[PDB]
RNA sequence: AACGAGCUUGGUGAUAGCUGGUUACCCAAAAAAUGAAUUUAAGUUCAAUUUUAAACUUGCUAAAAAAACAAAAUCAAAAA
RNA sequence: AUUAAACCUUGUACCUUUUGCAUAAUGAACUAACUAGAAAACUUCUAACUAAAAGAAUUACAGCUAGAAACCCCGAAACCAAAC
């Protein structure tokens, strides 16, 4: 049992894949939302290390990571233990005023105005 | 020995989630060459913090007030 | 220890909150030594914190008894008739102040 | 005998008082009482966490009893109440069934109505107006 | 000095008030408790 | 040793008021260091429990055990002092409130065995205790009737509460 | 053998030694003994320094 | 014989604990115990209930006729004023107050019902429970302890009589509502 | 809820509809609870602060 | 266990008897007395351990040096055997080599 | 009244790489059984691991091309 | 837990030992008392004085002096000397 190298074809999407997941092959998203959803117990030690490097020690708690190849390379190692979701900014990036009023939704949207009131 | 219906359904769910992980990992924002050096400053100062703590170890100050305060144990109402 | 001990149900002394809230603690007794290392912290409680506690609680009668003593002790009596006793031996002002407030509530 | 332990009496009493309600020599003999007391302590700690799961099993059984009176299986009752944005928990639901039978009956009708709406919505494919009770109040 | 002024206020020095310099003495460990008993480090 | 049973006869109660039930007289008597097993004595002491003085003496007079004669003598000693010292008006007006056997101070000896081996013999002694109360024997216990049993069952049902809820 | 305000002496030493090191020196003040302890070897610079102050 | 004085001292405490269980002490009046000042206790009683009293009247309310007889008997071997007059006013006012409240709440209920409930709420059992737990028994002066129930009931309403004079009917009505009208909580009609 | 009607929030009712008022009557601590994960002394006693609240009024207004 | 049923007689310590009152006097006889006498000369005790300290093996050998030839036959036999017991322990037995 | 060599006392607390036992609380960290020599494999010493304190600076993962045999263990700039 | 002692639910005695497992296996009838880690070469910590320290004999290219800190109990078959 040794580390495996996945064929490059796995990470080359198909036209229907873009339709299903609703992601444009151009203007790719910038930030990942990564959550660990399985345990590192009974997994090889290299998988254990990458999980600690990425900060996913606690399960079901989301961490933000750069959508850059070096980060992606580690994520591919632990692809089976995590869920990757594209961070969305419906109302734009938070500013100094809106830093204290943010909330990350389950949908993947970081809203900058969080009122806890009926939409009305 | 057959495999339950719970067991086969739950794995397919996990496969579907992992299938999506494949897709989201196929669209890197920055190429490899563009990546070089974009975070050099933060990494440099971060280690300087590590070194500063490591080399700042030293004994603690000792004060007269601590030693002389033990005498208060025999304080009384005169 | 549940099967080895008694149990009761949630209750109030005389429907305390229905008409008017009444404070159950009704008496505090503090015995002290004028000169004893164990009672140093209790002595400071009398100097600084006893009067303010007495004013905040006008239904609690407070008795302070400086006397030749070996351990300072707090005795708390309630309207329903319960009596509770506390060793105050070698406790700081902060601990004795914290303990006294818990008894009142 | 320069130094001899002088508190052994109170050390023995500590273990014994936790054993007086046992039967046999376990209740009076320290060597046997000590082992019996520890097993009780281990059991007492572990039962603290099994208590919370046993009461939830009890609540579910009582809820299934109350819902089946009105003709609903437990899964349908719980699920369809949630889809109406009602966040009553299982402990509170049991209290309603036992002490508020008329209010619980209304919840059963409400959960049945939402279930009835769900069948029509899924059964009729395409764009059909959403059910009256299937409307979801959004928050922001 | 200011240190001597503190002595003026403080209670008398006596045999009942003595204390060693902090950390002057280590504490010796007997092989009695479970941590240091049993096989006793051997 | 401990010899409390003898002093139980020296309690002095204060004079009773005219409007109060007459207190029954109580007599405590014992025999110490009887060459007899306390276990064997238990059966004799047990048998006369609750019986009247004359009934107990009749049962003892025709028993073949050694302790039976010993218990009879104690009862006669107790009966006489009750009239003589405890102001009991009638000899027959007495019943055995308490009667029990206690261990005494024994001796250790050697019982020989076949192969140069031995065992620890015990020369057993016992105590005998009685308390005599003036008045007729209390009435015997009556078994619970069917209706008596049924009512308890219904009370058990009526005590029920809804468990683990408001 | 430092008498007076031992804390004042530290401030002066920190200013005196900082330019050479480029950072504030790590020190311990033992007020009971009356001694100032500095990390690293600075005896030569600190002996000439004291001579000029006249100690 | 093992060294030391402390172990013997600890076991002396145990011997005290056992003796009390086997031979429980006769209950004693709290006054006879240390840490007691009558004047301060009376003021705390008023302040406890968040009410203002005229201390002279309150002291009279606690006094009982039986107490005076005992003191005179000891004196034989200041006449003062008994709670009687205060007792009558307090009982009479309380009877009207309880009746008035029930009629407004339960207009239909027959006059026979109000008399029973009013008698129940002013009865020895109900007043005894309230009076004891408000410290009334501690402050009562009487010739016998524990205070007999009729004497305890008499003083409790005497306190209301003193309160009525000091702060008027409006405040006295609140006191009846707070401590007596609460005692019918959870009680079905035909139990009372 | 009442005898003849009830109001349900989604998931909470409006402030105007329902006003519930309580009082804090007692602040205490629980009885000593034993935690023992063996020995007889490898034991922790847990006491946690507690508060008792009396519920005084539930009021509704016609703002439906 | 069993415990005393009565308090033992009160123990009285008089803190100002001559021995307690004047304890410690003439302990600076050297520095305050021009060093004619060392304080160790003021110690009262066994001849072989005045102004000296050692472990049990060292104490056994030193007692033998000072009074070995004035000891009783039974005591010298026991003293000699104790030396050999302690010699074999300290030099052959223990955790640390 | 236990003779392949009597019994008693002393030497003597004989020695035992073997068996058993080795007495309060709490916090923390934590291996192995890989390698080497040994009348040595029921033991011990060293390496290796672990640990505590101290000094100061790069470490872990990953690591292209290119190399040493070859279609992943060594080695391994920049990065992240 | 319970309104309720028992019914309902959960739960493969302990120490050592195997191996980090036992339904192995050793030891324990129970009570009271008694019954097993001891040393300063080096290291660390706290002070005194300091090119010197130590109350003679010693160490020293910041050292030297003092304090504190450490390494178990029981058990053979045997061997030898002198008596009996
Ligand atoms: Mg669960
Ligand atoms: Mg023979
Ligand atoms: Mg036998
Ligand atoms: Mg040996
Ligand atoms: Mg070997
Ligand atoms: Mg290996
Ligand atoms: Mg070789
Ligand atoms: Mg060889
Ligand atoms: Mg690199
Ligand atoms: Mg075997
Ligand atoms: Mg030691
Ligand atoms: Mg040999």
């Amino acid at each position: 049992f040794t580390k495996s190298r996945i064929p490059d074809k796995v990470f080359q999407p198909k036209p229907e894949d873009h339709e299903k997941y609703g992601g444009d092959p151009q203007n790719p998203h910038k930030l990942h939302i990564v959550t660990r959803i399985r345990s590192t117990k009974r997994r090889p030690y290299w998988e254990k290390d990458t999980i600690k490097m990425l900060g996913l020690q606690k399960a079901h708690s989301p961490q933000i990571h750069k959508n850059i190849p070096s980060v992606n390379a580690k994520l591919k190692v632990v692809k089976h233990l995590i869920r990757i979701q594209p961070l969305k900014l419906p109302q734009g990036l938070p500013t100094e005023e809106t830093m204290s009023s943010t909330c990350l939704k389950s949908t993947g949207e970081l809203v900058v105005q969080w009122h806890l009131k009926p939409v009305e | 020995r057959t495999v339950s219906f719970q067991a086969k359904e739950s794995m397919i769910r996990r496969l579907e989630v992992e299938a999506e992980n494949h897709y989201w990992l196929s669209m890197p924002y920055m190429t490899a060459e563009q990546e070089c050096g974009h975070a050099a400053e933060r990494r440099a100062q971060a280690f300087e913090a590590i070194k500063a703590a490591a080399t700042s170890k030293f004994p603690k100050h000792r004060y007269i007030a601590d030693q002389l305060d033990h005498l208060n144990i025999s304080k009384k109402w005169s | 220890t549940g099967r080895g001990t008694s149990s009761r149900f949630l209750t109030s002394v005389l429907h305390n909150g229905l008409g008017r809230y009444v404070q159950q603690l009704q008496r505090l007794s503090l015995s002290l030594s004028r000169d004893a290392p164990s009672s140093r912290g209790a002595r400071e409680f009398v100097e600084r914190e006893v009067t303010d506690f007495a004013r905040r609680n006008p239904g609690v009668v407070v008795y302070v008894n400086p006397r030749p003593c070996a351990m300072p002790r707090i005795v708390a009596e309630y309207l329903n008739g319960a009596v509770r006793e506390e060793n105050v031996n070698s406790k700081s002002v902060e601990e004795i102040k914290s303990l006294v407030q818990k008894l009142a509530d | 005998l320069r130094n001899r332990l002088t508190d052994r009496y109170w050390r023995v009493q500590e273990v014994l008082k936790h054993a007086q309600h046992f039967r046999g020599r376990k209740n009076r003999c320290y060597r046997l009482a000590v082992r019996a007391v520890t097993r009780a302590f281990v059991k007492c700690t572990k039962a603290r966490r099994l208590k919370k799961r046993n009461l939830r099993t009890l609540w579910i059984n009582r809820i299934t009893a109350a819902s089946q009176e009105h003709g609903l299986k437990y899964p349908a009752f719980i699920v369809n109440l949630i889809k109406c944005q009602v966040e009553l928990n299982r402990k509170v639901l049991v209290d309603l069934a036992i002490y508020e039978p008329k209010t619980f009956k209304s919840l059963a009708a409400l959960a049945k109505r939402r279930q009835q709406e769900g069948f029509a919505a899924a059964l009729g494919d395409g764009k059909e107006p959403e059910g009256i009770f299937s409307r979801v109040v959004q928050y922001h | 000095g200011t240190s001597l002024d503190l002595l003026r206020s403080l209670p008398r020095v006596s045999l009942a008030n003595l204390k060693p310099s902090p950390n002057s003495r280590k504490r010796e460990r007997r092989p009695r408790d479970r941590r240091r008993g049993r096989k006793c480090g051997r | 040793i401990s010899r409390k049973w003898e002093k139980k006869n020296k309690i002095v109660y204060p004079p009773q008021l005219p409007g109060e039930p007459r207190r029954p007289a109580e007599i405590y008597h014992c025999r110490r260091q009887i060459k007899y097993s306390k276990d064997k004595m238990w059966y004799l002491a047990k048998m006369i429990r609750g019986m009247s003085i004359d009934q107990a003496l009749a049962q003892l007079e025709f028993n073949d055990k050694k302790g039976a004669q010993i218990i009879k003598e104690v009862l006669l000693e107790a009966q006489d002092m009750a009239v003589r010292d405890h102001n009991v008006e009638f000899r027959s007006n007495l019943h055995i409130a308490e009667s029990t056997s206690g261990r005494g101070q024994c001796l250790k000896r050697i019982r020989y065995h076949g192969r140069g081996r031995f065992g620890i013999m015990e020369k057993v002694y016992c105590h005998y205790f009685v308390k005599l109360v003036e008045g007729p024997p209390p009435p015997p216990e009556v078994p619970k009737t069917a209706v008596d049993h049924a009512k308890d069952y219904i009370q058990q049902l009526r005590s029920r509460t809804i468990i683990h809820t408001l | 053998k430092v008498e007076g305000d031992i804390w004042a002496l530290q401030k002066d030493v920190e200013e005196f030694l900082s330019p050479l090191l480029g950072k504030t020196p790590i020190t311990q003040v033992n007020e009971v003994t009356g001694t100032l302890r500095i990390k690293g070897y600075f005896d030569e610079q600190l002996k000439a320094w004291l001579l000029e102050k006249g100690f | 014989v093992k060294k030391g004085f402390r172990a013997a001292f600890r076991f002396q405490k145990e011997l005290e604990r056992w003796r009390l269980l086997r031979c429980p002490p006769p209950p004693v009046r709290r006054s006879e115990k240390p840490n007691w000042d009558y004047h301060a206790e009376v003021q705390a009683f008023g302040s406890r209930l968040q009410e203002t009293f005229s201390l002279d009247l309150l002291k009279t309310a606690f006094i009982n006729s039986c107490y005076i007889k005992s003191e005179e008997a000891k004196r034989q071997s200041l006449n003062l004023k008994d709670n009687q007059e205060l007792f009558e006013q307090g009982l009479s006012f309380s009877h009207r107050c309880l009746t008035q409240f029930l009629e407004d709440e339960f207009p239909d209920l027959p006059a026979e019902g109000t008399e029973s409930l009013v008698s129940f709420l002013t009865g020895e059992a109900v007043v005894c429970h309230v009076a004891r737990n408000l410290a009334v028994e501690q402050l009562t002066l009487s010739a016998e302890f524990p205070v007999p129930l009729p004497v305890l009931r008499q003083t409790f309403f005497a306190v209301i009589g003193a309160l009525l004079q000091s702060s008027g009917p409006e405040r006295a009505a609140l006191f009846i509502r707070d401590f007596l009208i609460t005692q019918m909580t959870g009680k079905e009609l035909f139990e009372m | 809820g009442a005898d003849n009607f009830t109001l349900l929030g989604k998931p909470l009712l409006r402030k105007e509809l329902v006003r519930v008022e309580a009082t804090v009557i007692e602040k205490t601590e629980s009885w000593p609870k034993i935690n023992m994960k063996k020995n007889f002394r490898k034991k922790k006693i847990i006491v946690n602060p507690q508060t008792i609240l009396r519920i005084n009024t539930i009021e509704i207004a016609p703002r439906l | 266990a069993f415990v005393r049923l009565t308090l033992p007689p009160p123990k009285v310590v008089d803190r100002w008897n001559e021995k307690r009152a004047l304890f410690g006097v003439y302990d600076n006889i050297g520095i305050l007395g021009n060093f004619e006498k060392h304080p160790k000369e003021l110690i009262k005790g066994p001849v072989w351990l005045r102004g000296w300290r050692g472990n049990e093996l060292q104490r056994c050998v030193r007692k033998k040096k000072f009074v070995g030839n004035r000891m009783f036959i039974e005591d010298l036999h026991n003293l000699n055997k104790r030396i050999s017991y302690l010699y074999k322990h300290f030099n052959r037995h223990g955790k640390y080599r």
